[PDB]
């Protein structure tokens, strides 16, 4: 058995049940088990016709008393005493468990002692009344109850498995809807956010500019230069698209601007990232001060301890005054 | 681990008898799943800088976070009422008479989950969440350099906030471990059933009662999905939208209202220990109620008397702890103060024989 | 089932046929672990013991059903 | 589980690890009984909420009127209690 | 946590039609809420009679204590009840 | 003593489960806004592209943004500059910090708008009822210079002037202009500012509801269905019945 606990103590308020029985101490005792009556071929008390007809209880209502909730029971747990209160059994009484052992009640005059206490056994013991009171039930299902024989189909019905399996696969059908839209919203709440996205693409507005100027855009958390250049300045990077080649990081100008009059490129020098200044170096183009980075006027590394071309954007031209980086 | 889900959803056996009051459980499990992967969720947006900008980031720039957000607000309420009518019925037909080690399980589970929600409300940066933690802070005020210890300074500050979001993340999946203990002291000590004794009535889990089960808790989600996206009930103070000013005090300083039956028992007691300790007798008498008794019954499917007194005075404790510290409803909330007091001495007094 | 005449009925035959039967008092030549019978062989196998002391197929056949 | 008596096993196969609570939970039927059934899909399947619905709001309000009286003290309560509340503030402030 | 609690639409009396808001003599438009206010007054006489007598009341003490806000707070708070069914109908 | 009176009922259009927030009513409450409440008050959390093809189109919410200069930088020199507003732009703040805002109103602060409208009991009722709500002083009550009586503010004196007076702004659509009116459409603006996803929380919600509900009739015959097999069963002991 689990671990388990009986409260068979020996109370200091509460009397044993040798003591005070709180059920109806009244019993029959025969001498053998087959003598009691039969319950199931004993007559019942009559059927009533109303509620307030039905016979009276024999359990006292009040047997119990003090503080507490209220409880209607016959047994306790409580020990009983090594000398137990002698039952009286001529009117009735109850003797069974230590009554019957640690008392004298069973001894008859001249009876074998063998025969005395064989009657005594707890099977020779009912309650009065018992054969004409307990319910011997035929069936769990009570006349006038509804079971599967009203509740059956007439049998000429359609099949009723189709119809089933139908709303099982709409239960199916809607919960998979559910599921589908909760983990494609969850997953969609990964993607950047409305202000992320925002911020990422820049649109920028070429209207305004004149030939020559730079202007500097923070995209994405660099500076991204945004030159008109002159023909002056165009016709410089393509006569040094002829020197390809010579130069430490070939690239020709064409593959460097969409559109000759527009170069946009990352203001960050090659070399250690700070940011070169426009019209400014031996190619008029940019001159990072730091440690002496000259580029051209196509953004090409062309002096200095820098490596590489200064890197051109991701851009398009929406139309032909608008850009739109990223 | 297959084996083991046959044996305790397929080929597990519970009486056909039982009410809809038995899924109160099975619903509380999945929401509670639901209350740690939202949390998750969310936490992948923000974390503990500036609660009050990033729950107006989450539901202004996220994409469905809005959904996220009170979800994972209302979902708490949810649990909570889930939890406190899974107890409600546990009284009604004493399931702890027999089943103490079920009852005592889930106490473990209550309270901790009584710490997870104090908790993730001082997450979101709010004026009545500081508040209403700088005067619980100060009930234990009385050991020495504790206040300091748990706070992490010497007024309330992101270092506190810093420390009990990972109470608040780490503390739930312990609570999942306790369900575990707890759903195995359910399937050996076999449930209850709605009459006192054991019958031969029993039918498998997952053909039957889990079909019942989840219309209950479609039900529930009708109910629940109306509340998250239309707030038909106020469930949400709206003091926790104030940014913290802590030069200003709040209107008023109340709990959610899953806390003001003992928030109520804290304002009502005139010494601030002796409330704190009927807290303690709130959570705590009530796992020896059936433990004096002396009787082979278990009080079960009577007219349940003092049980209704005793709901009806949590739920007019809850009310009194709304409203402001008026001095008559003090006095009167003395009195169901000291009326819970003699039912519960009813439930615990063994009783004399005539 | 079906019917005598149905044009199914030897089909029917051959599937109670199939199932067979088995009896761990009478297992023939062949033992139930190392049977071709798909249903007495994995029987055979469930908790080291067997789970069919006795088991027969049967295909009863009326004028109508 | 069930009793020693009720869980004793009359059958010497060994119980299938997938179905320890199942057998855990098993009665000794005495006396015998006879089960009849009939599949769901050749029955009427809401029939019997209908049927049974008259005697199951009857029986659940004749047991729910039992707290009429606990419920009408409480409420007399409640309206004392507001309206003390009242005249007090009316009393305290209020000139 | 959030601004208003949802309901049914035949639980949230919207008006139905609009009214424009009458014209005063200059041709400005009086404001629709300043012409309720008699009106709702009057539908809270009972109140309106408490506060009355609140300050004749405090007018009698001789010293300078005595306010009537707790009534005045009590009629507003029933004229205002009174506006709010019927205002949104002379707004756009 | 007890708690501030609570605000009336209103009808506003967006309180019906299928209903949205009136966009006509948005937009003249930006207005009020923008000439009334911004003077005194911010709103941090609000941002000028929030109510791009929300409630203004994309031009005119650059125009409105480009009316405002910020403060930005540093520039390559190390300095702050001035520059128009953009899209990306928090709609500006009146004073610098809190104790600037605290000496330009008797001491007592502005509170940021942007979650106003559901930051007090009573939500947006709150809202259209303070600022329709200023009265005479009780008699009894005599309040110094700056001091104005309002009977939804707890404990009834407000350091806010009474802001809306007709006839203060002309309204583009032409809506009569009217204390009433700017309260109502004011509202409504800050309502939608605090969660201007309402309207998808909403749309969404109406079908999850609906659906939820077909879910429900589904479970509900499968429960019928798999439990009649137990409630219409027949156990018998001395009885036999077929
Ligand atoms: C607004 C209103 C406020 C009201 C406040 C006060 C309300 C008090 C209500 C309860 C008391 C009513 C009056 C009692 C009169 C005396 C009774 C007596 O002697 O009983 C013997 C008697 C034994 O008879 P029995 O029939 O044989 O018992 C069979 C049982 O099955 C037993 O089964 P078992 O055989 O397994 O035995 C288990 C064992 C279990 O016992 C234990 O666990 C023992 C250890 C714990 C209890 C004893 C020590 C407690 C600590 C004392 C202080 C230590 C200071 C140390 C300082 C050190 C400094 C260096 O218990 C016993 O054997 C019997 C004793 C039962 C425990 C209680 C004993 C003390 C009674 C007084 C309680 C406190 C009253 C405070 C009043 C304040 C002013 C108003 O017990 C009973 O009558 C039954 C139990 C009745 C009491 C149940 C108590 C439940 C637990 C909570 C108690 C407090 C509730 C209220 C708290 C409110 C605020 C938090
Ligand atoms: C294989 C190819 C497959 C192609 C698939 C294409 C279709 C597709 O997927 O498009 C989607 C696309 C629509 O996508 P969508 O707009 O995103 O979907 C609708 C919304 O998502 C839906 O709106 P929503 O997502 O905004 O709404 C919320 C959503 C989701 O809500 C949520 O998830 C919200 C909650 C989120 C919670 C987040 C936090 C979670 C935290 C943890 C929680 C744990 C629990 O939940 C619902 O909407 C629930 C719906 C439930 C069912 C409604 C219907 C009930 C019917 C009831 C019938 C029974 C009663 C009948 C009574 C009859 C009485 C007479 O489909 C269509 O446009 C439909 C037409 C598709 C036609 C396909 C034609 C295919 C043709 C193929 C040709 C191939 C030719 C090849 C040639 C070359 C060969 C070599
Ligand atoms: C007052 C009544 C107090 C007693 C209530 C019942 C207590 C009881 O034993 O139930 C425990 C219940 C077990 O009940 P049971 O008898 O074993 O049967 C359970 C079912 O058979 C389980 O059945 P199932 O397995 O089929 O599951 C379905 C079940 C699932 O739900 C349940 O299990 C239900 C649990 C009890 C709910 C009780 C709700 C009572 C609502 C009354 C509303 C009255 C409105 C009056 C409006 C007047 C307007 C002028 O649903 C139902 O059975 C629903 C039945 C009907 C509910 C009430 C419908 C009232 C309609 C009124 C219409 C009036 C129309 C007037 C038209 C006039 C035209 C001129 O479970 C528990 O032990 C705990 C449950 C959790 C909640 C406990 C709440 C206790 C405190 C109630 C406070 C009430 C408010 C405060 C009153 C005092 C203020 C000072
Ligand atoms: C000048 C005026 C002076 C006035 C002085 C007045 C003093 C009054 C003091 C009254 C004290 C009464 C205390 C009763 C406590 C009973 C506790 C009890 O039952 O103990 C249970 C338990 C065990 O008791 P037990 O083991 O004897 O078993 C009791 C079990 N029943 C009741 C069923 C017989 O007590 C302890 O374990 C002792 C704990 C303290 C150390
Ligand atoms: C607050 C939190 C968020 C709330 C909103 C979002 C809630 C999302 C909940 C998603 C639940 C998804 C459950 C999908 C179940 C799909 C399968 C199912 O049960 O269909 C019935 C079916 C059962 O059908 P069946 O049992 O009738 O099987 C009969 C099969 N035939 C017809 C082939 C003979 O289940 C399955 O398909 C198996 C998996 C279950
Ligand atoms: C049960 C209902 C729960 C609540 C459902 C809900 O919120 O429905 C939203 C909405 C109410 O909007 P109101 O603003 O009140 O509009 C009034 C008239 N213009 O309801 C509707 O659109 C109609 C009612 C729902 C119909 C659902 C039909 C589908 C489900 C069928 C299941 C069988
Ligand atoms: C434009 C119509 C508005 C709106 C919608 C609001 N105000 Fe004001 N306001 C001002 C000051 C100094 C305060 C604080 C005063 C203090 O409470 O002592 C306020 C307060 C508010 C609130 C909050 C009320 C609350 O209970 O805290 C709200 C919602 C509000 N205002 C809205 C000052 C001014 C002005 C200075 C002259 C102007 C102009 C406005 N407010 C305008 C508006
Ligand atoms: C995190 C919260 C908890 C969850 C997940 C939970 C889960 C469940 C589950 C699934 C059941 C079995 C199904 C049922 O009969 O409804 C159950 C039974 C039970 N729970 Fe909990 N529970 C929790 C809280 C509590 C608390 C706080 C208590 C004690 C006050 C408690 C006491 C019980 C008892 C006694 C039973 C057995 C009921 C009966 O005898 O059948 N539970 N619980
Ligand atoms: C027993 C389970 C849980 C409950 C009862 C609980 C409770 C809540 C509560 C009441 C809130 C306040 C919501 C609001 O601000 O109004 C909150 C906030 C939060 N919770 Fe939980 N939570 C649970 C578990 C978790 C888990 C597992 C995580 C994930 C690590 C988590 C993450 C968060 C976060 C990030 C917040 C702050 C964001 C917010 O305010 O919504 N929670 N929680
Ligand atoms: C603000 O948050 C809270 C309170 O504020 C007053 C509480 O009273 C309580 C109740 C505290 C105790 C000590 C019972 C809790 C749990 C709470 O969450
Ligand atoms: C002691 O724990 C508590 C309960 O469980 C018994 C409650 O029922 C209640 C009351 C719950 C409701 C739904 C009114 C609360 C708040 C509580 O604190
Ligand atoms: S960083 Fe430009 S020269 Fe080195």
């Amino acid at each position: 058995h689990r671990p388990t606990t009986v409260k068979m103590i020996d109370s200091w308020r509460t009397e044993p049940s040798s003591e005070k029985p709180m059920w109806y101490n009244r019993f029959d005792q025969v001498d053998h088990i087959s003598q009691h009556p039969d319950p199931e071929k004993t007559e019942k008390y009559p059927p009533v016709d109303d509620t307030r007809k039905l016979m009276k209880t024999r359990g006292d209502p009040h047997i119990m008393r003090g503080w507490g909730e209220y409880v209607y029971c016959h047994y306790e747990h409580l020990r009983e005493p090594v000398f137990p209160r002698k039952p009286d059994v001529a009117k009735g009484e109850l003797a069974a468990g230590a009554n019957v052992t640690r008392t004298d009640v069973w001894k008859r005059e001249g009876e074998p002692a063998i025969q005395s206490i064989a009657r005594f056994n707890p099977d020779n013991f009912r309650p009065v009344g018992y054969a004409e009171n307990i319910p011997c039930p035929d069936t769990c299902v009570p006349e006038g109850h509804l079971d599967f024989r009203h509740t059956r189909l007439p049998t000429w019905h359609a099949d009723r498995r189709p119809f089933h399996y139908f709303a099982t696969g709409m239960f199916g059908l809607i919960g998979l809807a559910f599921l589908r839209g909760t983990v494609v919203k969850v997953v969609h709440g990964l993607w950047p956010a409305r202000d992320a996205i925002a911020a990422g693409v820049i649109e920028v507005d070429l209207r305004g500019i004149q030939p020559g100027q730079n202007f500097v855009v923070k995209w994405r958390g660099k500076p991204v230069f945004v030159r008109r250049r002159t023909q002056a300045m165009i016709d410089a990077a393509t006569a040094d698209d002829a020197i390809v080649n010579s130069l430490r990081d070939p690239e020709r100008d064409k593959d460097r601007v969409k559109k000759p009059e527009w170069l946009v490129m990352l203001g960050v020098c090659t070399h250690l990232g700070c940011v070169p200044y426009p019209d400014q170096g031996l190619y008029g183009g940019y001159f990072c001060p730091c440690h002496g980075s000259h580029y051209d006027h196509s953004g090409r590394i062309r002096l200095g301890p820098a490596p590489l071309n200064m890197e051109i954007p991701t851009y398009e031209f929406t139309d032909d005054d608008t850009i739109i980086l990223g | 681990f297959i084996l083991i889900i046959k044996d305790n959803i397929i080929l597990y056996n519970i009486n056909d008898s039982i009410n809809y009051l038995w899924n109160i459980g099975y619903i509380i499990m999945v929401v509670m799943i639901v209350q740690v992967i939202t949390g998750i969720i969310i936490n992948l947006y923000m974390n503990i800088n500036n609660g009050y900008k990033g729950i107006i980031y989450i539901i202004k720039e996220i994409y469905y976070g809005y959904i996220l957000r009170y979800i994972h607000n209302n979902n708490s309420t949810l649990i909570y009422v889930v939890v406190y009518l899974h107890i409600i019925r546990n009284l009604y037909y004493k399931t702890y008479y027999y089943n103490i080690l079920i009852w005592y399980s889930g106490m473990i589970m209550l309270y901790q989950l009584i710490i997870i929600g104090f908790i993730g409300y001082i997450l979101g940066w709010g004026q009545l969440s500081y508040w209403g933690i700088t005067v619980i802070i100060n009930l234990i005020s009385g050991i020495p350099y504790l206040i300091l210890l748990i706070s992490g300074n010497y007024y309330i500050t992101i270092v506190t906030i810093k420390r009990l979001y990972i109470v608040h993340f780490i503390l739930p999946i312990i609570l999942i471990y306790v369900e575990i203990i707890h759903v195995y002291y359910i399937h050996y000590l076999i449930n209850n059933n709605i009459v006192e004794y054991n019958v031969n009535n029993k039918i498998i889990f997952n053909n039957y009662i889990l079909v019942k089960d989840n219309n209950g808790i479609i039900f529930i989600l009708n109910i629940f999905i109306l509340e998250l996206n239309n707030n038909i009930f106020i469930i949400a103070d709206n003091d926790n939208l104030i940014e913290i000013n802590i030069l200003v005090t709040p209107i008023h300083i109340i709990p959610e209202w899953y806390y003001l039956y003992w928030y109520s028992i804290l304002k009502l007691l005139p010494n601030k220990y002796s409330g704190l300790y009927i807290v303690v007798n709130s959570i705590s008498i009530i796992n020896i109620l059936s433990e004096y008794k002396i009787v082979i019954s278990e009080y079960k499917n009577y007219k349940n008397i003092i049980w209704y007194n005793q709901i009806i005075q949590y739920i007019s404790m809850i009310y009194i702890g709304i409203q402001l510290p008026i001095i008559e409803y003090i006095n009167y909330g003395r009195y169901i103060i000291i009326f819970n007091i003699l039912l519960l001495i009813m439930y615990l007094y063994p009783k004399k024989k005539k | 089932g079906v019917p005598w005449r149905s044009p199914d009925y030897i089909t029917f035959m051959l599937m109670n046929a199939i199932i067979g039967s088995y009896d761990k008092k009478n297992e023939g030549l062949v033992p139930g672990l190392q049977s071709a019978n798909r249903i007495t062989q994995t029987g055979a196998t469930r908790m080291d013991v067997g789970c069919f002391d006795y088991y027969t197929g049967f295909n009863i056949a009326y004028k109508d059903t | 589980p069930n009793t020693k008596r009720d869980i004793r096993r009359l059958g010497s196969y060994p119980v299938p690890p997938e179905s320890k609570n199942f057998w855990r939970g098993r009665f000794q039927v005495p006396g015998g009984q006879i089960q009849q059934g009939v599949s769901p899909m050749q029955q009427k399947i809401f029939f019997q909420w209908w049927w049974n619905l008259p005697t199951r709001y009857f029986w659940r309000f004749t047991k729910w009127s039992d707290f009429l009286i606990p419920s009408l003290m409480w409420y007399t309560g409640f309206l004392m209690c507001k309206n003390d509340v009242e005249e007090g503030t009316r009393s305290r402030y209020w000139y | 946590a959030r601004a208003y609690c949802g309901r049914f639409a035949f639980m949230l009396d919207y008006p139905k039609s609009y009214h424009p808001p009458r014209k005063n003599e200059d041709g400005d438009y009086v404001d629709p809420r300043t012409d309720m206010l008699p009106k709702c007054a009057a539908e809270c006489s009972e109140w309106l009679t408490e506060y009355n007598a609140c300050v004749q009341r405090i007018k009698m003490r001789t010293d300078g204590r005595g306010n009537c806000q707790g009534q005045y707070e009590e009629f507003a708070m029933c004229q205002d009840h009174c506006i709010a069914h019927e205002l949104f109908h002379y707004l756009k | 003593e007890k708690d501030p009176p609570s605000p009336p009922d209103w009808p506003f259009w967006f309180k019906a489960f299928s209903h949205c927030h009136d966009i006509p009513s948005c937009r003249r409450g930006y207005e009020v806004y923008r000439q009334v409440c911004a003077t005194c008050h911010a709103a941090r959390f609000v941002c000028f592209r929030h109510m791009v093809n929300t409630i203004y189109p994309e031009n005119r919410v650059k125009q409105l943004a480009a009316s405002f200069d910020y403060e930005d930088g540093p520039n390559d020199r190390g300095e702050m500059f001035t520059r128009p507003g953009n899209l990306l732009d928090p709609f500006p703040s009146p004073y610098p910090n809190e104790e600037a805002a605290r000496f330009a109103n008797q001491g007592a602060s502005p509170p940021d708008l942007s979650q106003q409208a559901a930051a007090h009991h009573g939500g947006c009722d709150y809202i259209m009822s303070l600022l329709t709500g200023y009265r005479d002083p009780p008699a009894g009550v005599s309040l110094r210079s700056g001091l104005y009586y309002n009977t939804y503010f707890p404990g009834g004196a407000i350091s806010m002037p009474p802001p809306l007076n007709d006839g203060a702004i002309e309204y583009e659509d032409g809506t009569p202009a009217v204390a009433s009116q700017m309260a109502k459409d004011v509202s409504q603006f800050l309502t939608w500012a605090q969660d201007p996803q309402h309207d998808e929380r909403k749309l969404i919600g109406l079908k999850m509801s609906t659906a939820a509900l077909v879910w429900l009739f589904s479970i509900s015959v499968w429960n019928r269905h798999v439990w009649t097999m137990i409630k219409t069963r027949r156990i018998d002991f001395t009885k036999t019945v077929y």
